[PDB]
């Protein structure tokens, strides 16, 4: 499943830090 | 480089999952990060639903997810 793609790829923690610094600036 | 590794990991997962795992991504960052307040969390929900446009995914635009 999608879930089960996303956890096997390491929950995306590079889109995560990406996404987290466009949040916190800009 | 953040976004080059995630446009790496985005193009592996199936064209259908690619909206649905970003929104898991935007929601982790959510619960994990503190967001200050409504202007944070709308840039994080902006940031994750235009990745596939960013990323150059083939046949996928932005992801109108929810915040």
């Amino acid at each position: 499943r999608c879930q089960r793609q996303f956890l096997q790829h390491q929950r995306l923690r590079a889109c995560q830090r990406f996404i987290h610094r466009r949040a916190q600036f800009g | 480089p953040a976004l080059r590794q995630c446009c790496n990991q985005l193009r592996q997962v199936d064209r259908p999952c690619v909206c649905p795992v970003l929104r898991q991504a935007a929601q982790q960052v959510l619960q994990r990060q503190i967001i200050q307040g409504p202007q944070q969390l709308r840039r994080l929900f902006d940031a994750a639903r235009n990745l596939p446009n960013i990323c150059n995914i083939p046949n996928i635009g932005a992801c109108p997810f929810r915040a």
